[PDB]
């Protein structure tokens, strides 16, 4: 029973279309470089606008 | 939530009368308890203040040296002590719960009120009567004596309505927010010293007198009161 | 500091005085973890001394004005290595073992090794309630199973000098029980760096004085950790 | 991937192999655990990362010699005098956490890190 | 039966071959965070923190058995939430801010209502459909939640009814971590099997499984894009998976690290990958270089929790030293 | 004496201030033990400051820009005496308090957190400094009496004895633990020997001086060793150098920072 269910699960999971890893990582790099300026922990905020001090 | 109280009435003139507040239905020990009275034909004026933990107590400068506030957490009750009231002490009093943390809504629930009759930022409301038709956009303004935008973005002006038969209610706290059981028509804004309350679409239950409270620096002060006639 | 912010730094302090109330309760009550197996008898241990799909089963008991927890890990799964980390900074680990079924005795030894050598359970002492000694007594009195089948090293093994048999005890059962105890102390002396010791015990289902045993043991762990803190030991 | 079983008479000799890949053999405290038919899952032998510490279960104390080749990534268990009551499928248990001397759950009913097994039968 | 395992092995070989065929910048610098706050008051081990959606409020779950709501600017106890199960292993802050969810060794997930009309933070619903300890709970919306448990199951619950709209049962070990996607349509988990899985929240089926690790998995969080995530493990490495590529991208380990990761949180822009470790200190990995961007070495015991605001202003870490430091830059 | 005395004072003050700052910074150690340790550290700081200021003002009086002012002369000397007596009687009772903390933790291991806490710790600290200042301002500025330098005579022995009994009655337990360990299978001698012999060697000279000053003012040696009162006080001043080092600076928390 478990063998048949496992076989069916791998069969279903093997039909998923897959994009090249180059594009998959390029998307993450583009997202990081398109939202960095609004990430304070990466480029620090000025102290006046910094509300923890 | 239910703030019911009494105590005023008939007493020998020049004497003392203790006002209570039988709070019921909420976590009393975590709330701040104010007091407010109302001139029989005019607007409100602050009375007293006891904070959470019974550590901070501020008073009304007019009667600071002689009013006596108190509270009793383990029975969810409140008390206020009047001594030798003058002839100016003919007014009807209110009980207020409030709580202060990031995002909280102070003065959210105003009690029902009780009468007591024995025979500084300043708010100006030159407007006292305005005619308006239902379904039309209307506005009511209140003016202050100085600025209220504190360094942390707040505005510390509480809009209000006193419906023609019952106690006040919160329409907006800190000049931009909204209470719990309040429709989305209401809205307000502040200019820096002058304010305004906007109702997008009037209906039957938006008649009465609108009030304004500041809270930036003590004592607390109200406006004159702008009655609306439909 | 505004009027509403002044009350924001005030309720925070009334919550401070509530967390400084629970610190006294938290550090004046010692926690214990109970571990064992299917036939070990930890269920019987709890049922005997607690009375004097829930993930964790609690237990309340105090002896001589000291409050003890005992977290019996119940309706969880077979694996152990992710909910055992949660029981660091605990006073002790009670590890009931049934030594009257030699088939599972070595598995219990493996479990004791796992608890003893655990990276987070290296500052944690163990109270071994070697359980149901009487079953192990008839396992050799009416001798039918040869212990040397799973324990060849028991053949050339003699009763330790410091043995204290209960009155009216056959020497052979003493050999067997002290033998198993010695197998449970070998892992203890093998490693631990003295920061945590193993505490052997000769317990059964009807052993009606376990609470004092946890009491004394825990007093010993805390005394020894302070004595090392004072470099007196 | 346990492999290397088959038929053997009482007192015969055998060798059990465990081909390992993908999980850096040379770091984990490998094991050998045995499930005889009709009986539960009980451990037999053990070995550290350097082949220094070795443990037996007494029932296998005189015969079964464990070895380990971290270079070829294979775990062995030498058979010398297989008695008739030592028939089973031989699993290849691996320790949970690297750089550790503790192995908790290598005898679990459903354990992630364990070979398919090798059925070894003795007449 | 044998043919079934043969076909399963053939399909696994096909999956591996497909993945193999599928596979084919200024450094961040030494980031330092001078602990602009230090949030003391926890009495015991801290295990979980979660940010509010307003980048200001913050709840922390500590194994004393109490959730504590703090104001990240002025360091105030906004709320004090005592519990019944002291062995808390997860906490969540609902996006609306009205509810917070906590779960731990006890198989329950209790829902706590913040913005109540009577004043005191109180329960909303107890979720009791598991047979293993709950290790990560996340609010989908105000009336939906997702929980990953010890028994090999993730779940989606209807908070109002109290029943699992869908059960997720493809794992083989203790599920440790759980991360809802930005669009709240997907979630990923690690389950002490070296097998991280992606799931669909409506249909009710596991879409993908990733098998890069060589030991258990401790923490997981989506990239703020929603098309990737990272996993933390006891094998002293962190790994980065991509959903569409269905593979491994980077591994986060260096020869001097011997101990395993227990809490991973990304940056709001995703460039900084903070990670909690066993060795009494955190680390920040530039998630595209796999280098040590910096160390949040300020704790006296094992870090256990980690999280970054929705505005990227600050990051909070809590080790079992009972302290929840809050970190930010300077200048 | 004159320069080495000041040098010892200042090096002692440095370590005392370092201990106080480290404890105040690493607030995870906010326990009665570490409160008592830091309070001993700052009482030793007081010993250092008062002793050094004695000689500092004595040397600065050569450039006496301020008038001689015999009243001021008898006031300032009495005041600097008051400080170097207050510091003595605080350091003494603080070593005693550390010993009693040790002992209560050992013999009440399951009840230490239900006996001693930060309220009682700070209360005992305040009471000890109150007793110190009161007894110093009474024993001097109100000079030799029948009770003074006689009740103080009882007071040093009665503490070192109560210092000794506690750290001897915990090497006995430490030994008893070794037999228990080895039966199922030393340094405490060093610990007791240091924590007693260092204290005795550092403090005994001055107190035998003050025991002789009240009963033996006539011998050629019972007055010759009196002339080494400066050496006696220099032996005392090594306490602010040694005691915080041996009590603190032994835990891993202090050794980290």
């Amino acid at each position: 029973a478990q063998a048949r269910k496992l076989v069916e699960q791998l069969k279903m999971e093997a039909n998923i279309d897959r994009i090249k890893v180059s594009k998959a990582a390029a998307d993450l790099m583009a997202y990081c470089e398109a939202h960095a300026k609004e990430d304070p922990l990466l480029t620090p905020v000025p102290a006046s606008e910094n509300p923890f001090r | 939530v239910q703030l019911v109280e009494s105590g005023g009435g008939l007493v020998q003139p020049g004497g003392s009368r203790k006002l209570s507040c039988s709070a019921s239905g909420f976590a009393f020990s975590s709330f701040g308890m104010h007091w407010v009275r109302q001139a029989p034909e005019k607007g409100l004026e602050w009375v007293a203040y006891i904070s959470s933990g019974s550590g901070t107590i501020y008073y009304a400068d007019t009667v600071k040296g002689r009013f006596t506030i108190s509270r009793d957490d383990p029975k969810n009750t409140l008390f206020l002590q009047m001594t030798s009231l003058r002839s100016e002490d003919t007014a009807m009093y209110y009980c207020v719960r409030s709580i202060y943390y990031y995002g909280s809504s102070p003065f959210d629930f105003w009690g029902q009120g009780t009468t007591l009759t024995v025979s500084d930022i300043v708010m100006t409301q030159a407007t006292s009567s305005v005619p308006v038709t239902p379904g039309e956009s209307v506005s009511i303004s209140c003016r202050s004596s100085k600025s209220l935008l504190h360094s942390n973005g707040n505005t510390y002006l509480y809009w209000f309505l006193q419906r023609p038969g019952q106690s006040p209610q919160l329409l907006i706290y800190r000049m931009s927010n909204l209470a719990s059981g309040v429709p989305d028509r209401f809205s307000g804004s502040g200019s820096g010293t002058a304010f305004t309350l906007t109702i997008s679409r009037l209906e039957a239950e938006d008649v009465g007198v609108y009030y304004c409270m500041q809270h930036l620096e003590y004592p607390l002060t109200f406006g004159a009161g702008t009655k609306l006639e439909l | 500091l505004s009027a509403e912010d002044k009350a924001a730094v005030e309720r925070s302090k009334m919550i401070e005085k509530q967390l400084q109330k629970d610190k006294q309760v938290y550090r004046a009550t010692h926690r214990l973890l109970l571990l064992g197996a299917d036939n070990s008898g930890k269920s019987t241990i709890v049922k005997q001394m607690r009375i004097y799909t829930s993930g964790i089963f609690e237990t309340k008991f105090q002896v001589d004005k000291v409050n003890f927890h005992m977290f019996d890990v119940g309706a969880q799964r077979d694996e152990r290595r992710k909910w055992i980390q949660c029981f660091n900074d605990v006073t002790a680990i009670i590890f009931v073992v049934d030594s009257s079924d030699y088939n599972r005795l070595q598995e219990a030894l493996n479990d004791f090794k796992s608890i003893w050598n655990n990276r987070w359970l290296r500052t944690i002492s163990v109270i071994l309630f070697l359980n149901k000694q009487d079953l192990l007594a008839e396992k050799v009195l009416a001798g039918k199973s040869k212990i040397e089948d799973y324990f060849p090293e028991f053949a050339r093994y003699t009763t330790p000098e410091d043995a204290t048999p209960e009155p009216g005890e056959d020497p052979r059962v003493t050999r067997a029980k002290y033998f198993i105890r010695d197998e449970f102390l070998r892992i203890s002396t093998a490693s631990g760096d003295g920061r945590h010791y193993c505490y052997p015990h000769f317990t059964c289902s009807v052993d009606t004085e376990n609470a004092r045993r946890i009491f004394n043991d825990c007093r010993d762990i805390i005394q020894r950790m302070h004595l090392r803190q004072y470099e007196l030991l | 991937q346990e492999s290397g079983g088959g038929l053997v008479q009482p007192g015969g000799s055998l060798r059990l192999s465990c081909a390992a890949s993908g999980f850096t053999f040379s770091n984990y405290k490998m094991n050998w655990v045995r499930q005889a038919p009709g009986k539960g899952l009980e451990w037999v032998s053990d070995i550290s990362q350097s082949g220094a510490s070795i443990s037996y279960t007494g029932s296998v104390k005189g015969r079964f010699t464990i070895s380990r080749d971290n270079a070829k990534n294979t775990l062995y268990l030498q058979m010398n005098s297989l008695k008739p009551e030592d028939t089973a499928v031989y699993y290849c248990a691996r320790c949970p956490a690297p750089f550790t001397r503790d192995c908790f759950d290598v005898t679990s009913t459903t354990y992630a890190y364990r070979g398919q097994g090798t059925q070894v039968t003795v007449s | 039966l044998d043919q079934l395992r043969q076909e399963a092995e053939q399909l696994k070989n096909q999956i591996r071959d497909a993945r193999k065929a599928c596979a084919d910048i200024d450094p961040v610098g030494r980031i330092q965070m001078r602990t602009r706050r230090t949030l003391r008051g926890h009495l015991a081990k801290i295990y979980a923190m979660h940010w509010g959606t307003d980048s200001r409020l913050l709840v922390s779950a500590s194994q004393d058995g109490k959730l504590i709501i703090w104001d990240s600017y002025t360091t105030n106890k906004v709320h004090a939430i005592p519990l019944r199960s002291s062995w808390v292993m997860t906490c969540a802050y609902a996006p609306s801010g009205n509810y917070v969810a906590c779960g731990g060794l006890d198989n329950i997930c209790s829902i706590y209502n913040l913005k109540t009309r009577e004043g005191n933070v109180r329960v909303s619903r107890e979720l009791a459909g598991h047979t293993g300890y709950l290790s990560c709970c996340r609010f989908l919306d105000d009336n939906q939640i997702v929980t990953s448990s010890g028994d090999t199951t993730c779940a989606l619950w209807d908070i109002e009814t109290g029943q699992q709209t869908t059960t997720f049962t493809g794992h083989t070990g203790d599920v440790m971590s759980l991360s809802l996607a930005p669009d709240t349509r997907l979630f990923v988990s690690g389950a002490c099997d070296a097998s991280a899985k992606l799931w669909d929240v409506r249909e009710g089926m596991c879409r993908q499984t990733f098998t890069g690790h060589e030991s258990d998995i401790n923490a997981i969080c989506f990239f703020p894009n929603g098309n990737a995530f990272a996993t933390g493990s006891d094998d002293a490495t962190c790994r980065l998976f991509d959903l569409r590529a269905d593979q491994e991208l980077m591994t986060y380990s260096h020869d001097n690290i011997i101990c395993g990761i227990t809490s991973v949180s990304f940056s709001k822009s995703g460039r900084l990958l903070l990670a909690g470790y066993d060795d009494f200190n955190c680390n920040v990995w530039d998630a595209l270089k796999a280098d040590r961007a910096g160390v949040l070495a300020g704790h006296d015991n094992r870090v256990s929790c980690l999280g970054v605001t929705d505005d990227g202003m600050a990051v909070a870490t809590g080790s079992w030293d009972s302290f929840l430091k809050i970190w930010n830059g300077s200048s | 004496s004159d320069g080495l005395f000041l040098s010892l004072g200042l090096v002692s003050l440095v370590e005392n201030a370092l201990v106080v700052a480290t404890i105040a910074k690493n607030r995870n150690l906010h326990s009665p033990m570490y409160c008592f340790i830091c309070c001993l550290a700052l009482s030793d700081l007081l010993v250092s400051g008062s002793n050094v200021l004695e000689t500092a003002v004595i040397l600065l009086l050569e450039a006496g820009a301020l008038v001689a002012r015999a009243a001021v002369l008898q006031q300032l000397d009495n005041v600097i005496d008051v400080i170097t007596c207050s510091s003595m009687l605080s350091s003494l009772c603080f070593l005693g308090a550390i010993a009693v903390d040790r002992y209560i933790s050992i013999f009440y291991a399951l009840r230490y957190h239900s006996i001693v806490t930060l309220p009682r710790a700070r209360r005992a600290v305040a009471a000890i400094w109150v007793a110190s200042v009161v007894f110093s301002t009474l024993f001097i500025a109100y000079y030799d009496h029948v009770a003074v330098l006689l009740c103080l005579v009882v007071f040093f022995l009665a503490m070192l004895v109560l210092m000794a009994v506690l750290y001897v009655h915990m090497l006995a337990r430490a030994c008893q633990h070794a037999q228990g360990i080895a039966r199922l299978h030393l340094k405490g001698a060093v610990t007791l020997t240091i924590l007693l012999g260092i204290f005795f060697l550092c403090w005994g000279p001055f107190f035998l001086h003050l025991t002789l000053i009240v009963l033996c003012p006539e011998h050629p040696t019972c007055g010759c060793i009196f002339k080494n009162f400066n050496l006696f006080l220099a032996l005392i001043i090594c306490n602010a150098i040694i005691d915080p080092l041996i009590y603190a600076f032994h835990s891993q928390e202090l050794r980290r920072t």
